[PDB]
């Protein structure tokens, strides 16, 4: 996808404020809480019986950190998301067989998490810029299905 | 189907939103139009610019329909029947679009409810909006 | 919500399918596994090859659940309650997958019902399978 | 997407048997009957009040013929669907703003129409080959959104 300079500005400015040790875990956790079927892919993560257990689960936090790292890598290569996500696409599609709709869902949860954290700062135009980004990452991660 | 805990969570978010519900409905629409441009096709006769009195008025209508659904949560099919007819029969609103607005409504609540928007309440709100959407697309003939 | 005409159309397709329903359920599963490989992840312990007695047996189960839904079309939520619990709670079946199997079920009926599968009956069957799917994903907690 | 020789064989063999003056209209008609909201984009087509009216509507049949032509063009360039569909993508996305989910829906209706017409000949493996094709056309037609 192609972001305009204003959208790239909106995205980059906000991202520099993100706590990269926490936001990933918050997004992954909520994905598992809000869309329970996604828990199917994390049988080894332990206690996921309640929202509190999921959010405080050390493995969820650690894994979310890895997911966020990937979004950061994409934010750094917005004009080549496909190349950036090629390896993760093989993993999520060819090996894990995660339905691509869940890539869209995680991106949207991330958007909800950013809105929660930044409040009024996460304006409608800023959200729009971020939707282009998560749509881009989701499409890149799903390339192997195409 | 909404659980007792979901109904409680939704009612509580509703209460916290309070009198801002109308303004928040407008904000959610604005976020939807900017984020998902395809949705604008349904409002050709609306000025969709920021500050538009039309978007403001419509946001209040959307908000009122949602509060009617939460106030009659045990029988939304009945409460939202007329709106279901309008969106499906007259407007021909693509079902995918309900997911887009529901997401923008969640984003709006999240940007306005620091304490309320916990993962559990987030899940309850998502279920509620999904329930509302199910009713509004149930009239496809 | 299913109309009188839809219920009539579905009952008629059901009647024409007759005793082949079980075989057709298996065929729909096979088409789903070949066409949408991601769905195979839910059946790791099944031999999914053509002619598999496991797929054959399961097809009969799927068929029986669908006929139970058509026989209690006015109250599928109740009739399909136990299956909804199983698919959501225990199996964690991704909601998108119900659309995939519903499409394969339609394709199977189309390949077996030259006269029945008119555009109107096609629409009724689609609504029915969508209704069934709505119930089977209504238990997400 | 990439079809194997066996899948390309399954597809090509069946397609040579398709009546190209009728199948498009049948698919478009059913799309309008089964997914009523799609009628929103065809206000000028006239009587679409009943299934029979839609199926017998001359404009629906004529337009469906054009749609089928495009699928034929794609079947002829399976390894370059994007280039083949670039112009239609601008039209359907940038100008018409049709949600891409409907591209998937039309492809699936086409599959139902082919199953209806060929019966037992439209085997599970043949359907699988066709799903790769309609998924490919839908993804190509949606490229402008990506
Ligand atoms: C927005 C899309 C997503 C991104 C950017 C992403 C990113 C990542 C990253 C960076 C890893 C670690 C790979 C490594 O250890 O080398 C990974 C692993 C994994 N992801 Fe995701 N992911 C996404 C969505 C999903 C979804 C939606 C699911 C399932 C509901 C999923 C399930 C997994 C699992 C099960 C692993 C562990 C793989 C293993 O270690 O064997 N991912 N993901
Ligand atoms: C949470 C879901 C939604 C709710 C609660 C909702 C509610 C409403 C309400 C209360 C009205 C006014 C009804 C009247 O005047 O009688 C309305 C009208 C309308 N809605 Fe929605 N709606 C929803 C989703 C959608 C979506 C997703 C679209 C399209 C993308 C849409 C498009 C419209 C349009 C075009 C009108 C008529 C506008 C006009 O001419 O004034 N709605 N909606
Ligand atoms: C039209 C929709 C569907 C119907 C009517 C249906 C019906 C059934 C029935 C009757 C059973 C047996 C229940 C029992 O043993 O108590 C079952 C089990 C199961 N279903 Fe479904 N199902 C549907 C869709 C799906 C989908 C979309 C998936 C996954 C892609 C799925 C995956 C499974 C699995 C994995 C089992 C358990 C298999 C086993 O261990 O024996 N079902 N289903
Ligand atoms: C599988 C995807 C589809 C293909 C291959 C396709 C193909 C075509 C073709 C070849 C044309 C004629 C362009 C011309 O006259 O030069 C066209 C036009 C059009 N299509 Fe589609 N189409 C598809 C899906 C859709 C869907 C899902 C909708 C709406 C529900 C849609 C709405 C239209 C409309 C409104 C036109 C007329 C445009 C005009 O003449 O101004 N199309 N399409």
């Amino acid at each position: 996808v192609h972001l305009t300079p204003v959208e790239k500005s909106a995205v980059t400015a906000l991202w520099g404020k993100v706590n990269v040790d926490e936001v990933g875990g918050e997004a992954l956790g909520r994905l598992l809480v809000v869309y329970p079927w996604t828990q199917r892919f994390f049988e080894s993560f332990g206690d996921l019986s309640t929202p509190d257990a999921v959010m405080g689960n050390p493995k969820v936090k650690a894994h979310g950190k890895k997911v966020l790292g990937a979004f950061s890598d994409g934010l750094a290569h917005l004009d080549n998301l496909k190349g950036t996500f090629a390896t993760l696409s093989e993993l999520h599609c060819d090996k894990l067989h995660v339905d691509p709709e869940n890539f869209r869902l995680l991106g949207n949860v991330l958007v909800c998490v950013l809105a929660h954290h930044f409040g009024k700062e996460f304006t409608p135009p800023v959200q729009a810029a971020y939707q282009k980004v998560v749509a881009g990452v989701a499409n890149a991660l799903a390339h192997k299905y195409h | 189907v909404l659980s007792p805990a979901d109904k409680t969570n939704v009612k509580a978010a509703w209460g916290k939103v309070g009198a801002h519900a109308g303004e928040y409905g407008a904000e959610a629409l604005e976020r939807m139009f900017l984020s998902f441009p395809t949705t604008k096709t349904y409002f050709p006769h609306f000025d969709l610019s920021h500050g538009s009195a039309q978007v403001k008025g419509h946001g209040k209508k959307v908000a009122d329909a949602l509060t009617n659904a939460v106030a009659h949560v045990d029988d939304m099919p009945n409460a939202l029947s007329a709106l279901s007819d309008l969106h499906a029969h007259k407007l021909r609103v693509d079902p995918v679009n309900f997911k887009l607005l529901s997401h923008c409504l969640l984003v709006t609540l999240a940007a306005h409810l620091p304490a309320e928007f916990t993962p559990a309440v987030h899940a309850s709100l998502d279920k509620f909006l999904a329930s509302v959407s199910t009713v509004l697309t149930s009239k496809y003939r």
